[PDB]
């Protein structure tokens, strides 16, 4: 949800596409550490026996059988994981009955949402803009270059697609613990979905350079349950 | 739950979703052109290009139609 | 080519007769000027030609 | 054309029989490398008003 | 002296230009990536004064004069320059004076690119230059105009030299030596030749039309004519791939030499070498959009890319195999050339590792414009490429020069830069795991931690070059003592168990390339009456 | 009409330059050096205007 | 001829050029070039007399490097059998980088035409455009292209063969069939209902057939020069180099306006 300091691995998940992202990950790093842990160990017991071989072995020169050998391997290992990276792939693209759907638009260092499913009680478009709270402003206990001084609302155990786009140039909406990243290019709407299985509030920047203030653009946003959002929403 | 949005359409399947909007807002302007204003299932499009499109590009095209230079087939 | 140059040239007699009031609208695509050319009045291409082309 | 042959022949700089020591020729070179990106910095920071 | 230098038609005098310039960029290149990692330090203004532009500045000028400047006039311009026509017997080149205008064209471009930072504003827009933030709208006035005719100049530079390569190989060599008999450096720059002249020529219609949306009115990439900003990447970014390879091939073919040298061994399975370094250079037109994975395209589309991407890793782990094969069972000395040799072996198998878990585009979506790229593309790129460009002039240099080095400063310098290197980019992927995005001038509090760490290493490493600026003043003051003295390594071969002293001294040289057999500075006339093979 | 064997005996047993040895080279040699200069000095002489954001007021 | 005099002469067949001034003033005037037009683009210079300088040197200086390659091979007889196969194959390697730069230029034009942009009404050509007419004069260009790859097919073969007349007939020909069509897509631009400017149609459009516009300058600048060295007796019936590169010029060129009309005239449109 938040990043930590000395942290060296993935933020915690609060949806299944990031469980499973994360699964596929750990996957293939088992396989690079058999074949580290073999190029490592021949390159160092080659150095310390043959830096003191008195006589060359000159006349062996090729091989077939491990030629042959060492070309086979290395493609068997490739395919075993591309079978769960394929998986993967298809499972996360697919958008299949959501229940609401949010837009998201980038600006010259600053973020904008608009909700236009007309469900609050008046029927209008809820619509504002968010902003990073300048250093100068900040109360203590915040959290630099991260809190904004608006934040977006979203229920728990709903399936929501969101859309984004932009104004100007191009920006990137980026979620590190939702497995959310996506471009959003002057032009074009893309989309994506997300199901939030816990509350709390989860952050993230803009990652596309868009110039000076593109270190003072973040996301933030905040889970809370269905009652309590249909509250939010009909306020504000 | 009293929540609702437009799913999932065969003719639009990928990502980009940017005909999707584009496709609602025409067919909406064009079944009131013809089938009147007020029409029960010519709604169907005016949610869905209100639901997944930007307020700004529906500024735009409207002040195009005013002065006829709505680059869409609608007449 | 005589022949089908030939028609095109009454064609263009009558457009030279047309006032600008009545030039049809432009879209948003047509005219781009994002910057002035930095060449004679800032407005006109290489090959710019008043009876056909004009930005109203 | 005919060059000559030797060490100190196929270089273009020279690096013995000089007055003045090859010292100030090779650090005063790789120093000026060194020192363009600051050049650069001074320029824009006295353009921003920092200075 | 003026037509000696000015005037110049032989191939081994231009060769020394480039190197001149190629070692007096890389000055400046490090320059900058010290003041990044300065600023990089903690959070907070720090050195900058908040100026953001200008930090995004010299990240462009940053990666420019790496690449454009250092990295290809010194492994191309230089060593293909004068070891390609001695390897192969030719006189000269074909085109003498095409040979000289490709170098020429290159302090032309520095003296563009240098008053590019001082215009306006400069250029802060990263080295690929996406637009719309590099129109005329999100920058305006002359800066990336200047930093475009920059990138044009070299461009006529690799161009022009890679036509004259291809010609050389094809035409010039000596008497006996077929297409099967190169010496795999030779390969490794006729390879490279090729694939600049199929890629150049789109990344000059690129940025040619970039410049007509800036100055002349034109809708290729502005969204409101029409245009699309996702042309501009495919046709950058099937350049961009093709580059990365014309920077790794040279020096796998360096690596071959000095490994056989060392070991006393040839290499195991030649011909497959040949072979596998056509199919990386193949494979490496068909992969480019791995570097969009997230821009919206189709899922069948990045299925594809997925594939493709992911079986160059076969042709170049035969590459990784074979170079243990050879050194295996041998006659190891541990010279210097060889020490960067041994490394180059660890760490490029490292950050080949961690594409590897790039070319997934399901897992990519944790992997976008995070410091866990930028790790790796360190790792390949500058203990690399650039561990095989100090293998090469330890390796060449006291032969090209008649000066030998002091060997037990080189090997100080060595273990300072592989320190130090390690230091600055192995904590960049525990930075971009847990979410640091690139780019920023200024981050969250919570990645100060790894981020001072990777500063301390980049002091390391600077030093570290200092130390190398000084070993070559020694060698050109000092390099006539240095032989005489025991301060010097005088054969890179020994003699062998039973062979004596004295007969040992009717051959010193046993070599497999022509190089090492002729005088120490070669000859302006290399060659009158041809050389001759079985 | 022909003359390529009397220039090609003039060529062959001349001291100067390649760009030198045809009679007529002075003609093209002298304008083009004095033309050349001009080319080169006359845009370094603007750089200190364009660090310095002056325009020149062609209005 | 013995020992004696065999060693008068070159033992390797390789031509070894004398240091020139030229690539080094070449490099000079491309930086003044490219200093020049950033420079007046943005204001800086008040008009165009600094750039019309740089081409005008970029220019003569050109011709000079190319004046000096006549003589050593005319003058001098440095281009045996192997420096003339080598020049051969390194025009074929410049000619296929140029035509990969026209491949880049057909992905513009299949990029935006295959799926088009809504605000240009999601159709190719876009609303309210006028487009060229392929039976039209673009027509009457494609057979004057044809016409002059065969009338250099006969003066090239009546050289071979020959016959002075005939060659030298056949060359003066295929100069004025490359010029009409040159001022033939000066009328076709002149008149056309579009811009350069008119979005993202008039650029790919005008780019595709533009730089195809100063090849030809090109084409027709490089058979004046063949004609001066042909009628001037440079030109012998085994050794014409200048030639055969000016000829697979005149044949490459023509397969790439071939597709031009094509994809820009008929497919397009
Ligand atoms: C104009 C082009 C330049 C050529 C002529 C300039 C000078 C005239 C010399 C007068 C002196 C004299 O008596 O000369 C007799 C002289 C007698 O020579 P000779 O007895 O055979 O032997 C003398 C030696 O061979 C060598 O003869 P030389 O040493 O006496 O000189 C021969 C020639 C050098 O010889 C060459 O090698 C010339 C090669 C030039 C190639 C031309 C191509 C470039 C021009 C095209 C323009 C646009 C192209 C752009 C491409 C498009 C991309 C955007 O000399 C020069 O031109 C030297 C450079 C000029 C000086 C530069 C400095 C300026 C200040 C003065 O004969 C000539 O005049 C030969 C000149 C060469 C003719 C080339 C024909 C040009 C091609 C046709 C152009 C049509 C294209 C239009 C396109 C259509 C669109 C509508
Ligand atoms: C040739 C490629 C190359 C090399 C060598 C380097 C070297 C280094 N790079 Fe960089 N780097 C890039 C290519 C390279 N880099 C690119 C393309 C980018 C991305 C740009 C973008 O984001 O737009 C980048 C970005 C980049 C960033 C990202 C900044 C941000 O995102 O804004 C950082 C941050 O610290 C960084 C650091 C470093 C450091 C500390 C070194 C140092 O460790 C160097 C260590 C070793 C040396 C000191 C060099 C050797 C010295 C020589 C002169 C060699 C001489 C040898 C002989 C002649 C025999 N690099
Ligand atoms: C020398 C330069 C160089 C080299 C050689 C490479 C080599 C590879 N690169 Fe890299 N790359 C860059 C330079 C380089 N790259 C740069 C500069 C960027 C960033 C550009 C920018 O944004 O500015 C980049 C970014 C980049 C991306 C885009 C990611 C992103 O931007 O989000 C991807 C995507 O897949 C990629 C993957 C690979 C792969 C699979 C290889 C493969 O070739 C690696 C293969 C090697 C091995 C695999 C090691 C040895 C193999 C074996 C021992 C076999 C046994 C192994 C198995 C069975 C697995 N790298
Ligand atoms: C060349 C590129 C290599 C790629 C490596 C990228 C990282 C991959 C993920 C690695 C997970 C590390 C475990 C986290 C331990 C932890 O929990 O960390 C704990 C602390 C701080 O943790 P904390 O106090 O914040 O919280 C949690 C408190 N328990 O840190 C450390 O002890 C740093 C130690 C570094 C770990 C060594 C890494 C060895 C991996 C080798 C990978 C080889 C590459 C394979 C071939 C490419
Ligand atoms: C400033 C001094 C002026 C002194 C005043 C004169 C009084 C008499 C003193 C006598 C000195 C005469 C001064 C003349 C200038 C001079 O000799 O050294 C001055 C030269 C400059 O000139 P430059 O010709 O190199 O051009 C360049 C001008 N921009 O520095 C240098 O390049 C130092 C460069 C050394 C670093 C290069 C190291 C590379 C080694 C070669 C290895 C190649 C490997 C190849 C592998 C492919
Ligand atoms: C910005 C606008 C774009 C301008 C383009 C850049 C201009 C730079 C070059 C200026 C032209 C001067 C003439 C030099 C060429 C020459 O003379 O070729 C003639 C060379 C001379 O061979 P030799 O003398 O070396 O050997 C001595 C033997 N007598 O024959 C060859 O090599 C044979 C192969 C011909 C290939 C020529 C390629 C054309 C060069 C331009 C390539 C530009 C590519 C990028 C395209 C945008
Ligand atoms: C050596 C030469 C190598 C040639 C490269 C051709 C290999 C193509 C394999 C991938 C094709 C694919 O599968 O591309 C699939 C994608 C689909 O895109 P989409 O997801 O938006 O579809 C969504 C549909 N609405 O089409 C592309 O991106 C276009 C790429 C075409 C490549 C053009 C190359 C032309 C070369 C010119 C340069 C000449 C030098
Ligand atoms: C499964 C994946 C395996 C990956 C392995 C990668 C390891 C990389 C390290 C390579 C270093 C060893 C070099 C190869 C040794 C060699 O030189 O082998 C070549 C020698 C030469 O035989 P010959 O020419 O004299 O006779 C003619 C032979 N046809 O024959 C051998 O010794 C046999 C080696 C055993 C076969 C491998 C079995 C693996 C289980
Ligand atoms: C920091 C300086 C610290 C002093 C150390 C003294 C060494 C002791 C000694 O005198 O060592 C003697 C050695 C000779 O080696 P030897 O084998 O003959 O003697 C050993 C007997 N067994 O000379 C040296 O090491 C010189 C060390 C130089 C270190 C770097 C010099 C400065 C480089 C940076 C400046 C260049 C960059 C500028 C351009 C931007
Ligand atoms: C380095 C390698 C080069 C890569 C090049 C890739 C892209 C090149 C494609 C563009 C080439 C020039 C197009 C022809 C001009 C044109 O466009 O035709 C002329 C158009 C059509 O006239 P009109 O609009 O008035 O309409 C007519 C209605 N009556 O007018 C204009 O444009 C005016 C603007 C001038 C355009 C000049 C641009 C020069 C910059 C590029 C220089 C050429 C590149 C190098 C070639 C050797
Ligand atoms: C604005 C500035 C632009 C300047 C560009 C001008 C281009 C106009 C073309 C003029 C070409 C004249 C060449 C004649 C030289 C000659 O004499 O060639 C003839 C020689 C002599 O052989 P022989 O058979 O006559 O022997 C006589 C009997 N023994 O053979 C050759 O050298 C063959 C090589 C010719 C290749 C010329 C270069 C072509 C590519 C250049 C492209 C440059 C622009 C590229 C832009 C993208
Ligand atoms: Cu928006 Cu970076
Ligand atoms: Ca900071
Ligand atoms: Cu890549
Ligand atoms: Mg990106």
């Amino acid at each position: 949800d938040v990043p930590t300091p000395y942290a060296c691995y993935f933020q915690d998940s609060a949806t299944p596409n990031q469980e499973g992202i994360l699964e596929l990950h750990d996957n293939i790093m088992f396989y690079l550490l058999v074949i580290l842990g073999l190029v490592s160990w021949m390159l160092y017991t080659i150095v310390m026996t043959y830096s003191k071989n008195p006589i060359a072995y000159k006349y062996i020169k090729h091989g077939q059988t491990i030629e042959v050998i060492w070309t086979i391997f290395p493609a068997v290992i490739l395919l075993i994981i591309a079978f769960p990276s394929f998986i993967l792939l298809y499972l996360c693209d697919e958008v299949i009955s959501p229940a609401m759907t949010i837009k998201a638009i980038g600006y010259q260092w600053y973020w904008k949402y608009e909700y236009s499913d007309f469900i609050n009680d008046s029927g209008e478009t809820v619509e504002f803009e968010s902003y990073v709270i300048p250093d100068e402003l900040l109360e203590e206990g915040q959290l630099r270059l991260l809190d904004t001084d608006t934040s977006m609302v979203v229920p728990v155990d709903t399936h929501i697609r969101f859309v984004v786009t932009a104004a100007d140039v191009i920006h990137d909406f980026a979620i590190p613990s939702l497995g959310i990243k996506v471009d959003a290019t002057p032009g074009r709407l893309n989309q994506v979905s997300a199901l939030i299985q816990r509350e709390g509030v989860f952050y993230g920047a803009c990652s596309e350079l868009c110039g000076t203030g593109h270190a003072n653009m973040p996301i933030k946003i905040e889970a809370v349950s269905l009652p309590k959002f249909l509250e939010w929403l009909n306020e504000q | 739950s009293p929540l609702h949005t437009v799913g999932f359409d065969a003719r639009f399947p990928q990502q980009n979703q940017t005909k999707h909007c584009w496709q609602s807002y025409v067919d909406y302007h064009k079944c009131v052109n013809m089938k009147g204003e007020d029409f029960a299932p010519c709604k169907v499009f005016w949610k869905t290009y209100n639901a997944l499109c930007p307020l700004d590009w529906i500024e735009k095209w409207d002040d195009q139609r005013e002065k006829g230079i709505f680059a869409g087939d609608i007449n | 080519t005589y022949f089908v140059e030939k028609e095109h040239a009454e064609h263009r007699e009558h457009l030279k007769h047309v006032p600008d009031s009545e030039w049809p609208r432009d879209y948003e695509f047509m005219n781009i000027r994002s910057k002035p050319f930095f060449w004679g009045d800032g407005d006109k291409t290489l090959f710019w030609n008043p009876v056909v082309n004009r930005h109203i | 054309v005919h060059f000559k042959d030797g060490v100190y022949e196929n270089i273009p700089f020279k690096v013995k029989g000089r007055k003045t020591p090859y010292a100030l020729s090779h650090f005063g070179f790789f120093a000026i490398g060194f020192a363009v990106p600051f050049v650069a910095c001074y320029v824009q920071l006295k353009k921003s008003g920092a200075f | 002296m003026v037509q000696r230098w000015l005037y110049s038609t032989n191939a081994k005098d231009i060769a020394v230009l480039y190197f001149m310039l190629a070692i007096f960029s890389g000055m400046a290149g490090t320059a900058m990536s010290l003041i990044i990692r300065l600023e990089l330090a903690a959070p907070g203004s720090q050195y900058l004064h908040g100026n953001s532009q200008l930090f995004n500045v010299l990240v462009v000028g940053h990666a420019v004069l790496m690449i454009f400047f250092l990295v290809m006039p010194a492994l191309i311009g230089g060593f293909g320059n004068y070891l390609l026509p001695l390897m192969i017997g030719a006189t000269d080149t074909a085109f003498p004076r095409i040979n000289n205008i490709a170098f020429w064209v290159l302090p032309m471009g520095l003296v563009c690119l240098v008053t590019s930072t001082l215009v306006e504003s400069g250029a802060g827009t990263g080295w690929t230059v996406y637009p719309p933030l590099s129109s005329i709208q999100a920058h305006s006035g002359p800066s990336v105009d200047l930093a475009i005719f920059a990138l044009h100049l070299t461009s006529i530079s690799s161009l022009l030299g890679a036509i004259n390569f291809i010609v050389t190989t094809l035409n010039m060599r000596t008497n006996g030596m077929t297409m099967h008999k190169l010496p795999l450096f030779v390969w490794s720059i006729f390879i490279t030749a090729f694939l600049l002249l199929l890629s150049l020529p789109v990344l000059s219609a690129g940025i040619t039309m970039l410049l007509l949306d800036r100055n002349f009115n034109t809708s290729f990439f502005e969204v409101s004519g029409g245009g699309d900003p996702i042309l501009y990447e495919h046709l950058f970014w099937f350049f961009g791939h093709p580059e990365v390879y014309i920077l790794i091939i040279p020096g796998f073919g360096i690596i071959s030499h000095v490994v056989s040298t060392y070991s006393k061994k040839p290499v195991f399975g030649e011909i497959s070498m040949v072979y596998a370094m056509a199919s990386i250079g193949l494979l490496g037109f068909l992969v480019w959009s791995h570097h969009m994975y997230i821009v919206g395209l189709d899922a069948d589309t990045r299925a594809y890319f997925t594939s493709a991407t992911m079986i160059i890793a076969i042709p170049t782990g035969i590459k990784i195999f074979s170079w243990l094969a050879t050194i295996h069972g041998g006659s190891i000395r541990l010279a210097t050339p060889m020490l960067y040799a041994i490394a180059f072996l660890f760490l490029f198998t490292m950050g080949g590792l961690t594409g590897v878990a790039l070319a997934n585009a399901s897992l990519d979506v944790a992997f976008h414009d995070t410091y866990y790229v930028v790790g790796h593309f360190h790792y390949v790129l500058s203990m690399g490429a650039i561990f095989s460009l100090f293998a090469g002039y330890y390796y060449w240099s006291p032969q090209i020069l008649g000066l030998n080095y002091n060997e037990k400063l080189a090997q100080i310098q060595f273990w300072l830069i592989f320190i130090g290197a390690n230091v600055i980019f192995f904590p960049m992927h525990f930075l971009g795991i847990n979410g640091m995005p690139r780019r920023i001038p200024d981050y969250p509090d919570a990645f100060a931690g790894w981020n001072y760490v990777a500063s301390i290493g980049s002091f390391i490493a600077t030093l570290s070059l200092f130390l190398f600026i000084y070993i070559l003043y020694d060698q050109l003051v000092n390099g006539l003592n240095n032989k005489v003295n025991n301060k010097s390594v005088i054969y890179n071969k020994a003699p062998d168990f039973v062979e004596s002293n004295t007969i040992f001294n009717l051959n010193t040289v046993k070599s497999s390339s022509i190089e090492f057999l002729l005088t120490s500075p070669p000859a302006v006339h290399s060659f009158n009456t041809p050389a001759v093979q079985s | 009409a022909n003359k390529v064997i009397q220039l090609q005996k003039i060529f062959q047993s001349s001291t100067k330059p390649l760009w030198w040895r045809h009679p007529r080279s002075a003609l093209y040699l002298y304008p083009f050096y004095a033309i050349f200069a001009v080319a080169v000095v006359t845009p370094l002489l603007y750089i200190p205007n364009a660090i310095r954001g002056i325009k020149a007021k062609k209005a | 001829m013995t020992h004696l005099e065999r060693s008068r002469h070159q033992q390797h067949p390789f031509h070894m050029v004398m240091p020139s001034p030229w690539p080094i003033v070449v490099s000079f005037a491309l930086l003044s070039l490219a200093l020049s037009t950033a420079l007046t683009m943005h204001g800086y210079i008040g008009n165009m007399n600094m750039v019309y300088l740089a081409l005008f040197v970029l220019l003569t200086s050109s011709i000079l490097w190319f004046r000096d390659i006549v003589a050593e091979a005319t003058y001098l007889g440095d281009h045996t059998m192997a420096v003339r196969k080598g020049i051969n194959l390194g025009f074929l390697m410049f000619v296929l980088s140029e035509v990969l730069i026209f491949a880049g230029l057909f992905w513009a034009y299949f990029h935006s035409a295959m799926s088009p942009d809504v605000t240009l009404g999601a159709c190719w050509p876009p609303v309210g455009i006028e487009a060229v007419q392929p039976t039209e004069l673009p027509l009457l260009n494609t057979i004057i292209l044809l016409s002059s790859g065969a009338t250099v097919t006969y003066s090239h073969h009546a050289l071979i063969a020959g016959n002075r007349n005939k060659a030298l007939s056949g060359l003066l020909i295929t100069f004025w069939l490359i010029v009409i069509f040159v001022t033939c897509q000066y009328i076709e631009y002149t008149n056309a209902a579009f811009t350069i400017s008119d979005g993202v149609y008039g650029s790919v459009f005008y780019a595709g057939t533009g730089l195809h516009f100063l090849h030809m300058v090109m084409l027709a600048a490089m058979l004046g020069v063949n004609y001066w060295r042909m009628r001037n007796y440079h030109l012998t019936a085994g050794h014409h180099v200048g030639y055969e590169t000016t000829i697979i010029y005149t044949h490459v060129l023509d397969v790439i306006w071939l597709f031009l009309y094509v994809v820009f005239y008929w497919w397009g449109v």
